[PDB]
């Protein structure tokens, strides 16, 4: 009859003892048990068998599921009235469209080209509470690329749905990015700059165009506004007068290294604005996703401050971190594979977490990155977007992150 | 042994959880202790048996947990020896007991039963199965590392150990 010592669960199915002879290997084995017990809360994975399925995951997540809490704990949006579609294999269309999809309140759905997935009918009739009962009115869908990247006969289909529909589009990657750029706007007096190669660029810095900043530079996720970011050619020596036009007199960060954006270029868009041009750069994918996530990401910075604040609002300005994080594959084998973190980016905002480019290692400068910018007191939170990222990398992120 | 029952208050520690595989034994011990005519610690001859059924809920109960059955006071005197030792042999999953001992000392014990298995693992990569079926609550896995992680901590029969209750089973398959 052992009388064991510590009170028990109503529901407790075995009373486990666990020993050994090394106070060693015992403090291992709780210490896994605890990670392992917490890694159901911790850990997240939003992946589908192709990019498509895998948007849908992010959507089904996020938007009308459990409804909004005011920790921004919760859903993005619950009474979605929106969304934003693009095309599987046109990703240089869609490339900025993240800021858009927040600005939107809309998750950000992929479709193939020439006629729409049922999978992704189906989801846009949840995520909008579509019913056959009530007029479809009010609702919109906006179509981020051209006839080439979306059909038209996706778009006769999502009229036949009742909805209103939008396209943004150019003749090329530039102007399709100037056009969605139009309609988020410069609330903010700001706009990112990235190159036509400089694709997982734009997926490092979609997370912080993505958050909806205040009049002052607060976050404010209820009456902000996110800022836009517009694709340049890169390699050349003016800008056009749309772009011109565009950015006006307003700030201006360039994401990416000297191969991506001349210094010509950069001088061009300093002309233009009459301000000075911020360079966020880094040699690699992963480097210069390290320095956005160092620069935008620190404690100093607004989005630490508000960050901790939904995880104890009676916290200090002292207690700032970074709680959230996403991860996805940087495309190094393959370009394309960066679509799965433009369906995150919007989320991201709301949830005022990074997203980590890694498929096979993770850089030492994204390993100090983390650790720099990591919260210390409160717990965290790892979502993995997409199939395909080694557990080296997860492992990593995880320790990192003290999970 | 009621040398058992008296070692409870020898301590700080004043809360116990017993397997209701062990209700025959626990309840004679129980006897026992109050029955003591000559040690030097003797249990009260007060001892009560609450019992509770955890998945439903009242909040003025003092475990926040609806009472079912009936209360028992448990004595030699009062003849609840069987009802006692055979309702908590056949508890089902959810419904468990409270029962608080008082002693001449003036001290006071919480035992509880619970309808749980006792099973030991000696240790790693163990800890992996023991986490897919089975949910804990992260203070008492820190609490057990906190006497894993104390000066004090000492061996038990040559071995060091850590008792750890389950919230419940966790879902397979997903």
């Amino acid at each position: 009859t052992n009388y064991n010592e510590g009170t028990a669960y109503g529901n407790t199915p075995v009373i486990l003892t666990l020993k050994s002879t090394s106070k060693s290997n015992l403090k291992t084995a709780v210490e896994e048990l605890q990670k392992l017990n917490a890694s159901y809360s911790n850990t997240t994975t939003l992946a589908g068998d192709d990019r498509i399925q895998t948007a849908i995951e992010i959507s089904k997540e996020y938007y009308n599921n459990d409804g909004e809490k005011s920790d921004h704990s919760a859903d993005v949006k619950e009474n979605v009235k929106n969304v934003v579609l693009v095309g599987a294999n046109a990703l240089v269309d869609g490339l900025v469209a993240a800021p858009l999809a927040a600005e939107k309140d809309a998750p950000l759905l992929l479709t193939s080209k020439d006629k729409l997935d049922s999978s992704v009918k189906s989801e846009i009739k949840r995520v909008l509470d579509l019913k056959t009962s009530t007029e479809v009115t009010g609702k919109t869908v906006y179509i981020a690329g051209g006839v080439n990247s979306v059909s038209k006969e996706v778009v006769t289909e999502l009229e036949s749905m009742g909805l209103k529909v939008e396209r943004f589009s150019g003749d090329d990657r530039y102007e399709t990015s100037l056009k969605i750029a139009d309609e988020i706007g410069l609330d903010n007096d700001k706009a990112y700059v990235v190159g036509g190669t400089g694709l997982a660029d734009a997926m490092s810095i979609a997370s912080v165009a993505s958050t909806k900043l205040d009049g002052n530079g607060v976050v404010d996720r209820t009456n902000g506004h996110a800022t836009p970011i517009v694709v340049v050619d890169g390699k050349a020596d003016k800008i056009s007068d749309d772009l011109d036009s565009f950015l006006g007199s307003a700030d201006v960060d360039i994401i990416g290294g000297f191969a991506s954006v001349s210094e010509k270029m950069e001088e061009a868009i300093s002309d233009a604005t009459g301000k000075g041009v911020t360079r966020v750069k880094g040699d690699d994918r992963q480097d210069t996703n390290s320095e956005v996530i160092k620069t935008y990401y620190a404690n100093d910075t607004e989005i630490a401050k508000a960050a901790v604040l939904d995880k104890d609002s009676g916290a200090s300005s002292s207690d700032a971190g970074v709680f959230n994080f996403y991860v996805a594959k940087d495309g190094s084998t393959k370009e394309d594979q960066l679509v799965d973190a433009l369906a995150v980016g919007a989320v991201a905002g709301y949830k005022l977490a990074p997203v980590v480019l890694a498929t096979d290692s993770l850089s030492s400068d994204q390993s100090v990155a983390i650790s720099k910018v990591v919260g210390e007191k409160y717990s965290k939170d790892l979502t993995q977007v997409g199939q395909g990222i080694a557990n080296s990398v997860i492992n990593k992120i995880k320790d990192l992150l003290d999970m | 042994a009621a040398s058992d029952v008296i070692s409870l208050q020898d301590g700080t520690n004043d809360k116990y959880t017993v397997s209701n595989t062990k209700a025959s034994d626990l309840v004679k011990d129980i006897l026992a202790a109050q029955n003591l005519t000559t040690g030097a610690v003797i249990l009260n001859k007060d001892t009560k048996v609450t019992f509770y059924d955890a998945n439903e809920k009242d909040s003025s109960t003092p475990t926040g947990d609806k009472k079912v059955y009936s209360e028992q006071t448990l004595t030699t005197a009062n003849g609840n020896e069987d009802y006692v030792k055979t309702t908590l042999k056949n508890l089902d999953a959810g419904e468990y007991a409270i029962i608080d001992l008082t002693y001449n000392n003036a001290k006071t014990v919480e035992i509880k039963v619970v309808a749980a298995s006792e099973k030991t693992v000696v240790v790693k990569n163990s800890a992996k199965d023991i986490a897919e079926k089975y949910v804990f609550e992260d203070k008492d896995l820190e609490n057990a590392l906190k006497t894993i992680n104390a000066s004090d901590f000492s061996k038990t029969d040559s071995y060091y150990q850590v008792v750890l209750y389950p919230k419940g089973k966790r879902l397979q398959g997903f």
